[PDB]
């Protein structure tokens, strides 16, 4: 049942996502990598299931087994609307993997300059390193993208 | 044929891969954990 | 892209400052051979 669901999210069939947690389907309900339907809905970039999942209480900081969230995934891949969706519902913006990259470093590195704005506007600790000791500065200058460095300072 | 190949129990957990030691110029051994980082992703496993 | 091939670290220095490819390099898409160039009555042209 919660299986349906994670397909579901994945898949971005709005209708049935309503349907499905209708019927009680756990939302946390993660899969053999540790991904939620709020995982599968933030990184395959469907808006309307990230707010309905949220809406039906999803756990907004739930993280994988290497300790990517949802807003990892959403600041990645260029998803502006899905990054405020879940920042406005509470998502922890200096979050870390097991890397102890954050959806700021990853934002930055893929040149998302709208959502460093928005990650940085809720308090996205600009110092931050990783596991190799890199700010999202480190990787805009490294990255040669001055547009992104100038925001960074 | 002669193949060489990791235990299947040492190749079946993502956590495995820090159990791997490669030998560095100096002689050290270090962890694939020291100079590597992961994250899960979606791609096709049939490109037609 | 010629974004990730400039940003190939070539060294880093004992002082820590890293040498990239496009520190020593132009990085840009041109042909395999600049050898073959080809008008249509005056104007730049390819063809087959």
């Amino acid at each position: 049942l919660g299986k349906k669901l994670l397909e579901a999210a994945r898949a971005g069939r709005d209708d049935e996502v309503r349907i499905l947690m209708a019927n009680g389907a756990d939302v946390n309900a993660a899969d053999v990598v540790g991904w939620t339907p709020l995982h599968l809905a933030a990184y395959w970039g469907h808006l309307e299931i990230v707010e309905v999942l949220l809406k039906n209480g999803a756990d907004v900081n739930a993280y994988d087994t290497l300790g990517s969230t949802p807003l990892h995934l959403a600041a990645h891949f260029g998803h502006l609307e899905i990054v405020e969706v879940l920042l406005k519902n509470g998502a922890d913006v200096n979050a870390k993997d097991d890397n102890g990259i954050t959806p700021l470093h990853l934002a930055a590195n893929r040149g998302h300059l709208e959502i460093v704005e928005v990650l940085l506007k809720y308090g996205a600790d600009v110092n931050a390193q990783d596991k190799f000791g890199k700010t999202a500065f480190d990787i805009s200058i490294n990255n040669g993208n001055e547009d992104l460095a100038e925001i960074l300072q | 044929k002669v193949y060489v190949m990791s235990e299947a129990k040492y190749r079946m957990l993502p956590d495995d891969i820090g159990d791997w030691y490669v030998r560095a110029a100096d002689g050290q051994m270090v962890p694939f954990s020291a100079f590597s980082s992961s994250r899960w992703e979606y791609g096709s496993p049939r490109l037609e | 892209s010629t974004e990730e091939f400039g940003k190939i670290l070539l060294k880093v220095n004992q002082d820590g400052s890293r040498v990239l490819l496009r520190d020593v390099a132009k990085i840009e898409l041109g042909g395999e051979n600049y050898d073959i160039i080809a008008e249509f009555n005056g104007q730049p042209a390819s063809g087959l």
